[PDB]
C-alpha cells in the first residue's frame, strides 16, 4: 500500500555505491600508462627502499604500506 | 569505519522494539492471531521499521557528501603536490615544498 | 515437643564487605562472547553483609525477608540443615519449609505449627553416631498445598578442618508467585574472609508457591543444653533492584560483571557497553 | 550496464512439528464441572501444567454461553505451547459480566477483581439459572461493595473489616458511616436476564518463560539436517537448515542469541540434541546486458551465492556469474562487474568476462 | 535534468496510494461518508502524504 | 544568527499543537480520561513531537 518507498531507498543506496567507485577511480587513476622503476637504484644517494614496492612479498605493498595495513561479526 | 559500523548496529538493534505492538517477532503474531485483526498489529511494525530505515538512508547521504569533499581535496593534492611543485603556502606540507 | 534453648554466646552481629559476589544467570537462553545489559534484582556490589556464627556459641535470629536474600555459609560438616519462610510462622499462613535431610531435601509449602525457638535436634552423642531423636522443628501440619522431594543426594556431615573448603552460596527470590532458588558450592582454602574474586550461580529450581513470605530463620542440627558441633559461619545480604552489564565467555560461563550505579566510571562503562574506557 | 532486480531466495522443502513428550489430558472438565463455585471476593484459583490440552472440544460445544479471547484466536489454540495456565472461577450477576474485560470500571471491576492491561487469556461465561438459582434464597454469593482504594490485578482480598465512610472512627461491628463491605446478591428462578447468575471462568496463560509445558497435537516427525524446511520445535516457527552443533549448552540451555536478536541454535523436546538454525541461502541477482539496440543475450550474476549451491559457470569473488566465458586476455572495463572483473560483448559474438587491465605497461 | 524530473514523477504518483485507507481520492471518502467518522480515513492520508 | 534562532523558535511552538489528540498539555489528557484508553491520545503526541 505504502507505494514506492522501497524503490526510492534502493535508488539512493545504489547511487551512493556508484559514487564511491567513481571516487576511488578519480583519486588514483591520474596516470594512463603504468610505469616500472628500473632495477638500478642510483638515485644520487637517496635510499628509496621503504616506499618502492617490495618484491619478496605476496602483494606489491611496500614496507610503509604494509605497516599502515596492519595498523587498521559480519555473518549476523 | 567505526562511525559507519556504529549505524548498522543501531539499525539491526531496531528489530528488537515492539513500537507498541504485542510482540516484535513477525512469526509470532502471524501464528497467534487471526487474519482480520492481525493487520492492526502488523501495521504498527511497518510504520516503525520504515522510519528506522529512512533515518539510516538519510544519514548516509549526508555522510557520503562529507567524503565526496575529501575525495576531491585528495584528487587535487594528488595533482599539484605530486605531479608538480606547489607554491600554495601550507597546501602541500608545512614550509617550502619540494615533492 | 519443643525445647527452648539458651546455650548461646550473646554477641552482636558483624559487618563484612561483600566485594564482587552474587551474580546469577537471569535468563535461561544461551549467549557467547557478548556483553548484554540487564536490569533485575541483584546483590549490590561492595555492600555491608551481616555475619553470624554457629559453632559455646549459638546464633539463631529470625531475620526479615524482603526482595529475596543472599545467604552464604562457610561450613565444615555443614551443620546447617534447612530454612523456614513465611510471615507469621505459627500455623496462620502457608509456611515454606526446606528441611534438607541427609537423604534428600523435602519441600513443605504447608501451614505449620512451629516451635517458639525450633532447632533440629540430631543427637551430643560422641560415639561415632548421632542418631536423631528430636524432631524439634514444628508441632502440626493440618494442611499441605505442595509436596516435592528432590534427588536423594547424601552430602558430607563431618570434619574439623582448619581451612574450611566448603563454601555454599544460595540466592532466594520470590516473584510472579514463583519461588526461585539459585545456588553454588566451592572449595575455598581461606579461613574467615569471604573469598574475594568472582564466580557465578547455577540455577537450582523454580517452583510455584503463591505465598506472602516476609520473614525467615535458618535451621541446623544439634542434646539441647550441651552439644558438639563443627565450625560454621553464615552471611546474610539483602538484594535490591539494579542494572548490570555482563560478559559471557565463548563457553557461556559468566566471566565478569559490571555495575551501572556504583560510581561515575561504572556509569561510563555501562553506557559505552565496553569494559575498557579510553581517555 | 549492470542492473539489479528480483532478490531471490531458496524455498522450504517440508515441515517438522516435534512437540514435547506425550502425556495425559488436562482436567479442564473438572474445573468447569466443579460442583461448587465460589464468590467474586474469594475467586477460585487453579494452576494447569504438564498435560496435553484440547481446545476444540472446549470451543465447538454449545455448552458455553459467551466466549471472548483477548490475546489469541480460538481457531488455533491447538498449535501453541504455553509456559503455564491459570484458571479462575466464580459466579457473577449477568449485567456486570461486561466488566470482566480489562480496562473498565465497575463494582466487580473496581473493588474485588481485576484484569491487567496486558491480558492474554480467554473469558468464558455460561448461564446457570437452572442450578444456581434457588427458590428459598441462595444468598451464599457475597460480593464487595466498598473499598478504601481499588486493588491491583489479581489481588485477591478476603478481609471483612467494617468499612468507615465518614469522619467518626469506625467502632464496633456497626455504626453511623460504618458498613459491612459484603452484600449478597439475589438469584431466584423467577428472575430474568440481567439478574440471573452466570458462572464465569477466566483462562489466563503465559508464554516462553520456561520450557514449554502445555501443547496439543503432537505428530513428531524427524530431525533431518542440511535441508531448507520449516520447524515448530516448541511453538517457535521459522525456516532454515539444521545440523548438530558443538556449542557448550549447560543443562538449562536452549534458544541461543549469540550476537544481537536471532533465534540461534536450540535443542528440541523428546530428545536432548543441541541443534542449530541458519537461514536458507539467499542473495540478489543482477543482470548484465549490452544495449537492447545491440542484442538480446544477457548474463546473470548471483551475488554472494556459491556456484555449487545456485540450483558456463565461472565463480568470481563477487558471486556466481553464469552466461559468459572467462578469456585470459585483459581489456578495458566496459560493464563493471566488480572485484577486478569486467564484462563486454565481443566477436561469433558473445558476452565475455575478464580481468581489468589498468592501462598498458611502459618502462 | 533526468535526476530532477525523476523526483516529481514519484512525488505526483504517490497521490494514488491507499496508505491503509479505502480510496486515494479525498472526495471518494468525502462523498461516501459523513464528517464525524470519515476523519479517520482522511487522517491516514495526511500522515501518509 | 537569525537563521539559527529561527529554528529553535519554531521548535518550541510545536509543543502547542494537538497533532490530532485532545490537548497539547501532557498533564491534561491524564486528568480528563481513564488510564486504559487515554494511552491512545498520548501515543499521537509522541509520534508528533
Ligand atoms: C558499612 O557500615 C559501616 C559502619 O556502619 C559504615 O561506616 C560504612 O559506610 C558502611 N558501608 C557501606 C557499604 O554502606
Ligand atoms: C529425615 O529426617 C528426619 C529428622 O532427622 C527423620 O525423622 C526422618 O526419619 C528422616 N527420613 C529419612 C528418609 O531418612
Ligand atoms: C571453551 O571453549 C574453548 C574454545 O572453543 C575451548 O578450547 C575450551 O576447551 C572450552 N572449555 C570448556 C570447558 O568448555
Ligand atoms: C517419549 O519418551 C519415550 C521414552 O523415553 C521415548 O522412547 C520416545 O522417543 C519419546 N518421544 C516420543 C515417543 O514421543
Ligand atoms: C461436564 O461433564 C459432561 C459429561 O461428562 C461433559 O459432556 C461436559 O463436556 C463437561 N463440561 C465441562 C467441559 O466441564
Ligand atoms: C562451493 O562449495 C564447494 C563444495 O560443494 C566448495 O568446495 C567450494 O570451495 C565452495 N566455493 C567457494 C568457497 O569458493
Ligand atoms: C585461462 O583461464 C582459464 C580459466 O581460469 C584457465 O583454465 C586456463 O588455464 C587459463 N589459461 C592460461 C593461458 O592461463
Ligand atoms: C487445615 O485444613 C483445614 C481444612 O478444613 C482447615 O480448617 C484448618 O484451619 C487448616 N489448618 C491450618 C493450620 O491451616
Amino acid at each position: 500500500q505504502y507505494g514506492s518507498f522501497c524503490t526510492q531507498l534502493n535508488r539512493a543506496l545504489t547511487g551512493i555505491a556508484v559514487e564511491q567507485d567513481k571516487n576511488t577511480q578519480e583519486v588514483f587513476a591520474q596516470v594512463k600508462q603504468i610505469y616500472k622503476t628500473p632495477p638500478i637504484k642510483d638515485f644520487g644517494g637517496f635510499n628509496f627502499s621503504q616506499i618502492l614496492p617490495d618484491p619478496s612479498k605476496p602483494s606489491k605493498r611496500s614496507f610503509i604500506e604494509d605497516l599502515l595495513f596492519n595498523k587498521v561479526l559480519i555473518c549476523a | 569505519v567505526n562511525q559507519n559500523a556504529q549505524a548498522l548496529n543501531t539499525l539491526v538493534k531496531q528489530l528488537s522494539s515492539n513500537f507498541g505492538a504485542i510482540s516484535s517477532v513477525l512469526n509470532d503474531i502471524l501464528a497467534r492471531l487471526d487474519k482480520v485483526e492481525a493487520e492492526v498489529q502488523i501495521d504498527r511494525l511497518i510504520t516503525g521499521r520504515l522510519q528506522s530505515l529512512q533515518t539510516y538512508v538519510t544519514q548516509q547521504l549526508i555522510r557520503a557528501a562529507e567524503i565526496r569533499a575529501s575525495a576531491n581535496l585528495a584528487a587535487t593534492k594528488m595533482s599539484e603536490c605530486v605531479l608538480g611543485q606547489s607554491k600554495r603556502v601550507d597546501f602541500c606540507g608545512k614550509g617550502y615544498h619540494l615533492m | 515437643q519443643c525445647v527452648n534453648l539458651t546455650t548461646r554466646t550473646q554477641l552482636p552481629p558483624a559487618y563484612t564487605n561483600s566485594f564482587t559476589r552474587g551474580v546469577y544467570y537471569p535468563d535461561k537462553v544461551f549467549r557467547s562472547s557478548v556483553l548484554h545489559s540487564t536490569q533485575d534484582l541483584f546483590l549490590p556490589f561492595f555492600s555491608n553483609v551481616t555475619w553470624f556464627h554457629a559453632i559455646k556459641r549459638f546464633d539463631n535470629p529470625v531475620l526479615p525477608f524482603n526482595d529475596g536474600v543472599y545467604f552464604a555459609s562457610t561450613e565444615k560438616s555443614n551443620i546447617i540443615r534447612g530454612w523456614i519462610f513465611g510471615t507469621t510462622l505459627d500455623s496462620k499462613t502457608q509456611s515454606l519449609l526446606i528441611v534438607n535431610n541427609a537423604t534428600n531435601v523435602v519441600i513443605k509449602v504447608c501451614e505449620f505449627q512451629f516451635c517458639n525457638d525450633p532447632f533440629l535436634g540430631v543427637y551430643h552423642k560422641n560415639n561415632k553416631s548421632w542418631m536423631e531423636s528430636e524432631f524439634r522443628v514444628y508441632s502440626s501440619a493440618n494442611n499441605c498445598t505442595f509436596e516435592y522431594v528432590s534427588q536423594p543426594f547424601l552430602m558430607d556431615l563431618e570434619g574439623k578442618q582448619g581451612n574450611f573448603k566448603n563454601l555454599r552460596e544460595f540466592v532466594f527470590k520470590n516473584i510472579d508467585g514463583y519461588f526461585k532458588i539459585y545456588s553454588k558450592h566451592t572449595p575455598i582454602n581461606l579461613v574467615r574472609d569471604l573469598p574475594q574474586g568472582f564466580s557465578a550461580l547455577e540455577p537450582l529450581v523454580d517452583l510455584p508457591i503463591g505465598i506472602n513470605i516476609t520473614r525467615f530463620q535458618t535451621l541446623l542440627a544439634l542434646s539441647s543444653s550441651g552439644w558438639t558441633a563443627g565450625a560454621a559461619a553464615y552471611y546474610v545480604g539483602y538484594l535490591q533492584p539494579r542494572t548490570f552489564l555482563l560478559k559471557y565467555n565463548e563457553n557461556g560461563t559468566i566471566t565478569d560483571a559490571v555495575d551501572c550505579a556504583l560510581d561515575p566510571l561504572s556509569e561510563t562503562k555501562c553506557t559505552l557497553k565496553s569494559f575498557t574506557v579510553e581517555k | 550496464g549492470i542492473y539489479q532486480t528480483s532478490n531471490f531466495r531458496v524455498q522450504p522443502t517440508e515441515s517438522i512439528v516435534r512437540f514435547p513428550n506425550i502425556t495425559n489430558l488436562c482436567p479442564f472438565g473438572e474445573v468447569f464441572n466443579a460442583t461448587r463455585f465460589a464468590s467474586v471476593y474469594a475467586w477460585n484459583r487453579k494452576r494447569i501444567s504438564n498435560c496435553v490440552a484440547d481446545y476444540s472440544v472446549l470451543y465447538n460445544s454449545a455448552s458455553f454461553s459467551t466466549f471472548k479471547c483477548y490475546g489469541v484466536s480460538p481457531t488455533k489454540l491447538n498449535d501453541l505451547c504455553f509456559t503455564n495456565v491459570y484458571a479462575d472461577s466464580f459466579v457473577i450477576r449477568g449485567d456486570e459480566v461486561r466488566q470482566i474485560a480489562p480496562g473498565q470500571t465497575g463494582k466487580i471491576a473496581d473493588y474485588n477483581y481485576k484484569l491487567p492491561d496486558d491480558f492474554t487469556g480467554c473469558v468464558i461465561a455460561w448461564n446457570s439459572n437452572n442450578l444456581d438459582s434457588k427458590v428459598g434464597g441462595n444468598y451464599n454469593y457475597l460480593y464487595r461493595l466498598f473499598r478504601k482504594s481499588n486493588l491491583k490485578p489479581f489481588e485477591r482480598d478476603i478481609s471483612t473489616e467494617i468499612y468507615q465512610a465518614g469522619s467518626t472512627p469506625c467502632n464496633g461491628v456497626e455504626g453511623f458511616n460504618c458498613y459491612f463491605p459484603l452484600q449478597s446478591y439475589g438469584f431466584q428462578p423467577t428472575y430474568g436476564v440481567g439478574y440471573q447468575p452466570y458462572r464465569v471462568v477466566v483462562l489466563s496463560f503465559e508464554l516462553l518463560h520456561a520450557p514449554a509445558t502445555v501443547c496439543g497435537p503432537k505428530k513428531s516427525t524427524n530431525l533431518v539436517k542440511n535441508k531448507c524446511v520449516n520447524f515448530n520445535f516448541n511453538g517457535l516457527t521459522g525456516t532454515g537448515v539444521l545440523t548438530e552443533s558443538n556449542k557448550k549448552f549447560l543443562p538449562f540451555q536452549q534458544f541461543g542469541r549469540d550476537i544481537d536478536d536471532t533465534t540461534d541454535a536450540v535443542r528440541d523436546p523428546q530428545t536432548l540434541e543441541i541443534l542449530d538454525i541458519t537461514p536458507c541461502s539467499f542473495g540478489g541477482v543482477s543482470v548484465i546486458t549490452p544495449g537492447t539496440n545491440t542484442s538480446n543475450q544477457v548474463a546473470v550474476l548471483y551475488q554472494g551465492v556459491n556456484c555449487t549451491e545456485v540450483p558456463n559457470v565461472f565463480q568470481t569473488r563477487a558471486g556466481c556469474l553464469i552466461g559468459a566465458e572467462h578469456v585470459n586476455n585483459s581489456y578495458e572495463c566496459d560493464i563493471p562487474i566488480g572485484a577486478g572483473i569486467c564484462a563486454s560483448y565481443q566477436t561469433s559474438q558473445s558476452i565475455i568476462a575478464y580481468t581489468m587491465s589498468l592501462g598498458a605497461e611502459n618502462s
